[PDB]
């Protein structure tokens, strides 16, 4: 029978940093073993310095970015264009979602930019709603092969310091946001090799207080 | 059908001697002559290609056969026991080794199953001995060359050289004050067209005569290339024009 | 929810210097029966927008009603109807895109694939994709079906990125359009001989070509295979 | 796939299309459907080519054995083997089979086994998916003793509109003309029977 | 109802620079149930190492098996079994039971007595042979275990930094793996010795 | 998995991909796809690995065996005849699907055989995830008499093909040709287009960074 | 069943067998096929006979509620009318119609509507069970503009194979004839066409 | 355990005064394709019997080729081979009705139903039905398929009980039978015009009819009937 659903494939991964936050996809569109493209972005700005991924089911990520820019710009026309903050996009976004509990929207959903003290912040959600503030997320494909090298090399989980042999952690000094777009780009090439999802392209959207910057970088097209 | 022979036909006598495998010993000290030297950089087996009739082919007798790449084997005796036993030596070395180690026997462990199967027929029910001796030459990574005499009694024995079949205690004793442990190939295959010629009735060239070389690898002999971890076959068979080449000394 | 009756195959298309070229064999199948031999799968809307559907026919003669309906209310109280305010490739698009996510979301689908080709009014090329799922993407080649498999590799060999685009031109893209219909008629069982091309260029509009033939096969070497392994006669 | 086998004048005509599917992809459009088993008898293959193939292969033995010890077989004695094989297995078999022959008692002769194990023997047989679509056609347009000519025309007009209708065939159309003079083989492209 | 998942575990190897290294968790759990944290999962046959991921009934009946096999071949070949025709045995063992396998995932690792060269290789269930000059993974925590292989590893690396690199490896993916865990081994193998660490991880 | 076979005027070619696939986790960036079954007759494999090569070593031995006894040079018919029969006798349960082609004593072969027993003849042909590529690239450049050189070319498009557009294929092109009155020439990594960028970053650790609870050493001696 | 409509010069004629069966038990050996949704537009039926009563009943309501506000509808009116129940309500219908009539602007004209609720206007049209097996004879025998004699023939010829070899097929073969002299019912029976 | 392909629908019969009648279509379905129309589905065995056989025809075949061997196999070592020891109807059915329940019994039937018709040879009639589960039964009618529903009601009539036999004669028997076999003719769906009918009369043997056509019919009505329920043209 009609199964409503579907696969495209697609990771994404966001770094919330200090003053800064990174959203970053593949740019590459999947069906089974087929290619539907190799660029078609996946990472959008939605205004209010607000960035968001809906990775999953395609069709489905595409309505829940539409109705989301969609509430931030009714947002506006009922508040008196007030901006809306992470904290409450992300509230909205849990009632988006929720909303659909019993026919839900097939997608993995992260946002970023900065919080009302201007720190960076990501959030990340179920596909029914569930959500929490997160220091870093990575979602779809190739999601299992990303998240534990982001745990060791950001958090230096497991790592102690040389000589005290596991008495003293190893401090956690945080990164600029030119160390953390390298360790995007080395998590997305380590992905391409060993995932058949992952490859083609890397967009990466950066936000400060300044506004979001984008970035692009090719991957192997296998 | 109907096979009803399922006691032994090798049994002990009196004296304590098994009398089928002393015959079959026999049937081979009446084989025609053939003998093996190991030198220190290869091994040489051998052996006389009597033509019954001059009408007979002489390649269509082979005697001296590949087991292996790297195994050859020779005999003394009656000569389809030795067919027979070939077919089933090269089965063995794939079917409990090639297919279970993804290589070739090493040379003394086909020889310990060629020595199975004679064994038993010194002992299933309704058979008799095989009556032939085998000289078994090979190279493996392990034990490099070696040289092997398997008889009818499913015993062997590891040699610097013998021969076995008619002409077999002339040849040893020449054999023994020629052998040193320096001995070159090229040497030794000299020495093994010595100790033939004595043994050999009557003409005696490169059509007449068979030789094997358990050797160097010959890249030349795979039918492949671009795997370098795969050289040629270590066993050489000897061509006409190559044995009477060097037959002038 | 439902199941398709009659069929149309691949749709195919990709985009060159100027424009853009979409393809379809005139069949509608019945399941393994080739049963209707004249069906035009290509539907241009006005003069810069050609929609090539497969999948369900019956889905698709309902897709290509609501094109016309579309263009008669889009001349309603507007005397811009034939420029500015004339149909846009991306305005047709995004409608057809709603339609196929909407009657998903109802678990009733328009049991389609979808190709938009054309040129937009400032220049640009328009190709589109949309399915009876409601997913949608765009490449600088597309196609549906068989046309996916076989198509798409020939066709990127044309134009493997963007910047191939400026590069190709129309008698080299409308090259490939031509093997590639032929290569899917030589592998694809619900496949038909006859077929209709069209080219909406930037310059030259809408190029509409109907009737065409796969043309060139390859088939002598039909006679040297005897057999399936051992048979020499 | 489309086949047919009918007898004529001089012997016996054999025809196939020459595409073979898996799903609606064509695995090989130059397939070779008409399989010797004897010098002068021949078969057609439908169903699984697994099967089908397996079974030819078995039945050429058989009577290439039989040949040695009896003498050439009839076209009978080969449509028994194939029956024999199709009726005792006919749960893990999906084959249908046509079965042709020339022999000098009495000419061409022509036997179906379909699914199942049953044998037919008949004037002419006609069988694969493209079949469905001619039963009219070739029922209206057979007659008995027709030239060689005639028949190869007849073969020819059946499978074009076989392979017209049915997406499941396709290709070259192959014959082979088992006659005493001998046996031929004819093959049509499309760009000539696609014309008729 | 997924053997390979009953039980848990997981197994890495890698090559560096005339050394290989091999390295398992030692958790045995019962699905959500955690019962042993002792339950090793690598194997020594001579000089050639072999890691057994998948039903620990399984393991177990594997590891007995080709100890009693290696030990036949010592007494016929009179030598120890090197680890490219080990991995043979292994294959072909496995294939024995292709319509009712053994639910693993073996590993092999050692340093070839004759040449010198580092070998690892890792199989299916049914024996196909991955040979590899980089890393192995093999467990329910190896999706992990291959994002975090392609990321750490350099070729070459000395055997105290091939053991860093192993062990920050294995551990970090069994901590995004509920099933692996409990505990931590690591062999560090050269020619000359070899060198076996327990490892200090978290307990949950 | 993407194979082909093309024959040429005095011989014939097959070319293999190099990816090896767990679901859509690369387990083997690099592996060898193409077997030998005699010197000179190859075969390219796809479908489930363990049988692609348990059913081309059973075979292989036993063609060597059988051109021992009959003094003989293997004939490709041979290993077609009895693959076939062995797939043939299990039902499809062995996934063997295979290219065997080669050079004998009666000239140039190309077969295919899927699973269940079924056998084709052909001038060129496909297998695999990416056979639909590859055959696309075939049936778009293949002409009778072609050069060795040409078959080649023809035959390593065809894998590329399928390694660019088929999620199921990629990294390598092996490379195997066997000509009539020469050796079997075996072309492993006879393109390599899909090498790893250099990474942004070394992720070798400082010694110590590990916490160890026992350290002992091991008895690998009698 | 075997139901169809060809043009020609004059018109267009309608034929059908009269057999409806409830499995193998012939349920009905007269029925009558062809069916008035107008004086010159006459459908013919297939698939549920339920479903396929019930469409034209109210298909024959609307175009007489069609007639006596707008006057007389076109042939392609009554083809749409048919389309639209048959695609709207496409999960509660097994209807395959072929719609056929005459105008003196329009001549003959035939619309088929199969399974989807597409429509498809064709020189002739075949439908029902019995059709597979004349798709090649049709094909081959099918001439535009002929005679009112010709085509009745042609019918003749085509319902008579697809009775032949359709068990779902048989009886009688009913025709009506559509032009501007009006309308004419003819029949024929088994002993007629039978022995053809 | 299997399913039939190829199928032959009923077989029908009776018994009157001095012999039995049983006729069978000669007919050989291919599911709703009537595939083979010169099918002889009565299969005489000697001079006394007649075994008539609906069902799977592949099966059929088989059976056929089991009688031949049980006739070749009664001649061997046996002088009265035609005499006082020749194969008799209830032999050849007992051996019938043994072979298809040990069919059933190994889960693996002969799908076919069997009626035997014949004469003993103190001149009693016999005729008993056996089928793929191994039953059997006797009656002055019998019947297998469409026939045991609308030809045993008709043939009943004729003969009702025991007593009923010897009024019948082979006249009014025979019409019986070529009336059912056209009734069968108007309603089973998978009947064939041309059938076989054999007689077995025990003073004037075995009489063997073939090529019968159903004749007589009454269609004619049809041309009075018209739409199906409302219309009047
Ligand atoms: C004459 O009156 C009658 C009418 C009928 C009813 C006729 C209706 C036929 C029903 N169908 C047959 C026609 C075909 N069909 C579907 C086709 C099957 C192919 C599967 C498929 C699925 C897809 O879905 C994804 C496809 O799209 C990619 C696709 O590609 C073409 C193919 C299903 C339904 C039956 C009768 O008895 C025998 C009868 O006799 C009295
Ligand atoms: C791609 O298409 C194909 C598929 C296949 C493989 C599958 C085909 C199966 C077709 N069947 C046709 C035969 C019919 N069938 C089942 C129904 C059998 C009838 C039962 C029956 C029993 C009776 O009494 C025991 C009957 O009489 C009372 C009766 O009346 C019809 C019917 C199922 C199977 C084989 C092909 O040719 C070799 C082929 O090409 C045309
Ligand atoms: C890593 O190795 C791989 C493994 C596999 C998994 C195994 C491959 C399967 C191959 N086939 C795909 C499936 C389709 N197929 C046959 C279709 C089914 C036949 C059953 C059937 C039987 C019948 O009875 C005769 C039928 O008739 C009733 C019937 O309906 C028409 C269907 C044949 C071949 C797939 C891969 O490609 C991504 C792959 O990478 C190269």
């Amino acid at each position: 029978q009609f199964n409503p659903y579907g696969d495209n494939g697609g990771t994404i991964l966001g770094i919330a940093g200090e003053d800064f936050a990174v959203l970053a996809g593949d740019t590459r569109n999947i069906t089974d073993y087929s290619i539907n493209s190799r660029y078609e972005p996946k990472v959008f700005d939605c205004g209010d310095n607000i960035v968001m991924s809906a990775n999953g089911f395609a069709a489905d990520g595409d309505a829940l970015v539409k109705r989301f820019k969609n509430s931030v710009k009714w947002y506006h026309f009922d508040h008196n264009d007030k901006k809306l903050s992470i904290n409450s996009a992300a509230r909205n976004i849990q009632h988006l979602l929720y909303g659909k509990r019993f026919f839900p929207y097939y997608v993995h959903t992260i946002i970023a930019g900065l919080d009302e003290d201007g720190k960076g912040a990501v959030y990340s959600f179920d596909p029914v709603g569930s959500y929490e503030r997160e220091q870093c997320r990575a979602g779809g494909a190739a999601a299992s092969l990303i998240m534990p090298f982001l745990d060791n090399q950001v958090n230096f989980k497991n790592q102690y310091e040389p000589g005290t042999n596991g008495k003293v952690k190893k401090p956690l000094k945080y990164l600029s946001v030119e160390e953390v777009i390298k360790l995007v780009r080395d998590s997305f090439t380590s992905a391409t090799e060993r995932h058949i999802q992952v490859g083609d392209g890397l967009e990466i959207l950066i936000v400060t207080k300044d506004g979001v910057r984008k970035e692009f970088y090719e991957l192997k097209r296998d | 059908m109907t096979d009803r022979y399922s006691f032994s036909l090798t049994t002990f006598s009196p004296s304590g001697k098994l009398g089928q495998i002393d015959y079959a010993l026999t049937a081979v000290k009446q084989g025609v002559t053939s003998l093996g030297i190991k030198a220190t950089n290869g091994v040489v087996i051998a052996t006389e290609k009597k033509s019954s009739s001059p009408l007979a082919m002489s390649e269509t007798l082979s005697k001296v056969s590949l087991l292996t790449p790297d195994i050859g084997a020779v005999y003394s005796g009656m000569g389809p026991d030795y067919r027979v036993l070939v077919d089933k030596s090269r089965k063995v070395a794939h079917t409990s080794y090639k297919r279970i180690y993804g290589e070739y026997p090493p040379t003394k462990l086909l020889v310990s199953e060629v020595a199975k199967i004679m064994q038993e027929a010194t002992q299933s029910g309704g058979v008799r001995p095989f009556g032939v001796s085998l000289l078994i030459a090979g190279h493996d990574e392990f034990n490099g060359f070696s040289l092997y005499q398997v008889d009818p009694s499913g015993s062997y024995f590891p040699w610097k050289a013998t021969a076995i079949g008619k002409g077999s205690v002339a040849a040893k004793t020449f054999l023994e004050k020629r052998w040193n442990d320096e001995l070159e190939l090229e040497d030794a295959i000299h020495i093994a067209l010595l100790t033939l010629k004595e043994s050999v009735e009557g003409e005696f060239n490169g059509d007449t005569i068979e030789l094997a070389i358990i050797g160097d690898e010959n890249p030349d002999l795979l039918g492949y290339t671009g795997i370098p971890t795969d050289k040629g076959p270590r066993f050489r068979k000897l061509t006409s024009q190559e044995i009477n080449d060097r037959l002038e000394a | 929810t439902q199941q398709p009756i009659v069929t149309g195959t691949s749709v195919i298309s990709m985009k060159y210097d100027n424009g853009v070229i979409i393809a379809a064999d005139n069949l509608g199948s019945y399941g393994s029966l080739l049963r209707f031999n004249g069906v035009e799968r290509l539907i241009p809307v006005g003069d810069n927008t050609v929609v090539g559907i497969s999948g369900d026919i019956s889905d698709m003669q309902h897709i290509e009603r609501l094109l016309k309906d579309l263009v008669t209310e889009n001349a309603y109280d507007n005397p811009l109807a034939d420029a500015e305010e004339a149909l846009e490739p991306s305005y047709i698009f995004e409608y057809l895109a709603t339609v196929m996510y909407q009657r998903r979301s109802k678990m009733n689908p328009l049991w389609n694939a979808i190709i938009v080709a054309g040129v937009q009014s400032n220049g640009d090329q328009f190709l589109r994709y949309v399915n009876l799922l409601g997913v949608t993407y765009s490449s600088p080649t597309l196609a549906t079906g068989f046309g996916a498999h076989m198509a798409n590799p020939l066709l990127r060999k044309v134009v493997d990125r963007e910047s191939d685009i400026p590069k190709t031109t129309v008698q080299v893209a409308e090259e490939a359009i031509v093997n590639a219909m032929r290569v899917l008629y030589y592998r694809d069982a619900r496949s038909s001989r006859n077929f209709s091309l069209a080219i909406i260029d930037k310059n030259t509009g809408l190029t509409f070509k109907k009737n065409l033939q796969v043309e060139n096969m390859k088939w002598d070497f039909a006679k040297d295979i005897k057999g399936y392994g051992t048979q020499k006669i | 796939t489309s086949i047919m086998a009918v007898t004529f004048k001089d012997g016996v005509i054999l025809g196939a299309d020459s595409r073979t599917t898996t799903g609606a992809y064509i695995a090989n459009r130059v397939t070779d459907k008409l399989t010797r088993v004897h010098d002068k008898i021949w078969c057609c293959r439908s169903g699984s080519a697994a099967d089908t193939q397996a079974i030819a292969d078995i039945v050429q033995y058989h009577l290439e054995l039989y040949t040695s010890q009896y003498g050439t077989p009839s076209t009978e004695t080969a449509a028994s083997v194939f029956k024999e094989l199709c009726y005792e297995n006919k749960d893990n078999l999906t084959a249908g089979i046509i079965v042709a022959g020339y022999d000098d008692k009495n000419k061409g002769e022509v036997y179906t086994i379909p699914l199942g194990g049953s044998v037919h023997k008949l004037p002419y047989a006609i069988a694969g998916s493209g079949s469905t679509f001619i039963y009219g056609y070739c029922d209206k347009n057979f007659r008995e003793n027709m030239s060689k000519e005639e028949t190869v025309d007849f073969i020819k007009h059946s499978l074009s509109q076989a392979i017209k209708w049915d997406g499941s065939s396709g290709g070259v159309i192959r014959m082979v003309v088992l006659t005493a003079a001998g046996v031929e083989r004819l093959i049509f492209y499309p760009d000539e029977y696609e014309q008729l | 109802s997924d053997p390979s998942s009953i039980n848990g575990g997981i197994v890495v190897a890698m090559t560096g620079k005339d050394c290989v290294a091999i390295a398992c968790d030692l958790r045995l759990g019962s699905q959500s149930l955690g019962v042993s944290n002792k339950f090793e999962k690598i194997f020594h046959y001579g000089h050639v190492f072999l890691g057994i991921t998948g039903l620990a009934t399984d393991v177990t009946t594997l590891n007995e098996m080709f100890r009693y096999k290696t030990n036949l071949y010592k007494l016929k070949e009179e030598r120890a079994i090197e680890p490219e025709t080990f991995t043979q045995l292994v294959s072909s063992s496995l294939y024995e039971r292709r319509f009712g396998p053994y639910f693993v995932g073996p590993v092999v690792a050692g340093i070839n007595s004759k040449s010198g060269k580092p070998f690892i290789a890792g199989f299916d269930l049914i024996g196909c042979i991955d040979e590899a000059k980089d890393f192995i993974v093999s467990g329910t925590a190896s999706d992990q275990l291959f994002g975090m292989c392609e990321s750490l590893y350099e070729p070459n690396l000395e055997p105290e930094d091939l053991f860093e690199t192993i062990s920050q490896a294995l551990l970090n993916a069994a901590d995004r793996d509920a099933l692996s865990g409990w505990g931590a081994v690591v062999y560090i193998i050269k020619k000359d010795e070899v060198v076996k660490r327990y490892l200090k991880m978290r307990q949950d | 998995t993407t194979i082909v076979g093309v024959k040429f005027n005095n011989g014939v070619v097959i070319a293999a991909d190099t990816r090896s696939t767990q679901g859509p986790i690369v387990a083997d960036k690099n592996c060898a796809k193409l077997h030998r079954i005699s010197p000179k007759i190859w075969c390219a494999g796809a479908g489930t690995a363990a049988d692609t090569e348990a059913v081309t070593q059973l075979i292989g031995s036993n063609i060597e065996l059988h051109s021992l006894y009959t003094s003989r040079e293997p004939r490709v018919v041979s290993a077609l005849q009895m693959l076939k029969q062995h797939l043939f006798k299990y039902q499809g349960h062995i996934g063997a699907y295979l290219i065997v082609a080669g050079v004998d004593p009666t000239g140039s072969h190309l077969f295919s055989i899927h699973a269940h027993g079924s056998t084709d003849v052909g001038y060129y042909l496909s297998l695999g995830s990416g056979s639909l590529a590859a055959m696309a690239v075939l049936e778009s450049h293949w002409k009778q008499d072609l050069t060795k050189e040409e078959a080649i070319k023809l035959a390593s498009d065809a894998i590329q093909a399928g390694i660019w557009n088929d999620l199921g294929s990629g990294s390598n092109v092996d490379v195997c040709v066997m000509e009539i009155g020469k050796d079997a020439e075996y072309l492993r990594n006879y393109l390599t287009p899909n090498v790893r960028e250099e990474k942004q970053k070394s992720y070798k650790f400082p010694r110590g960074t590990t916490a160890v609870l026992k350290e002992s050493i091991v008895n690998i001696c009698d």
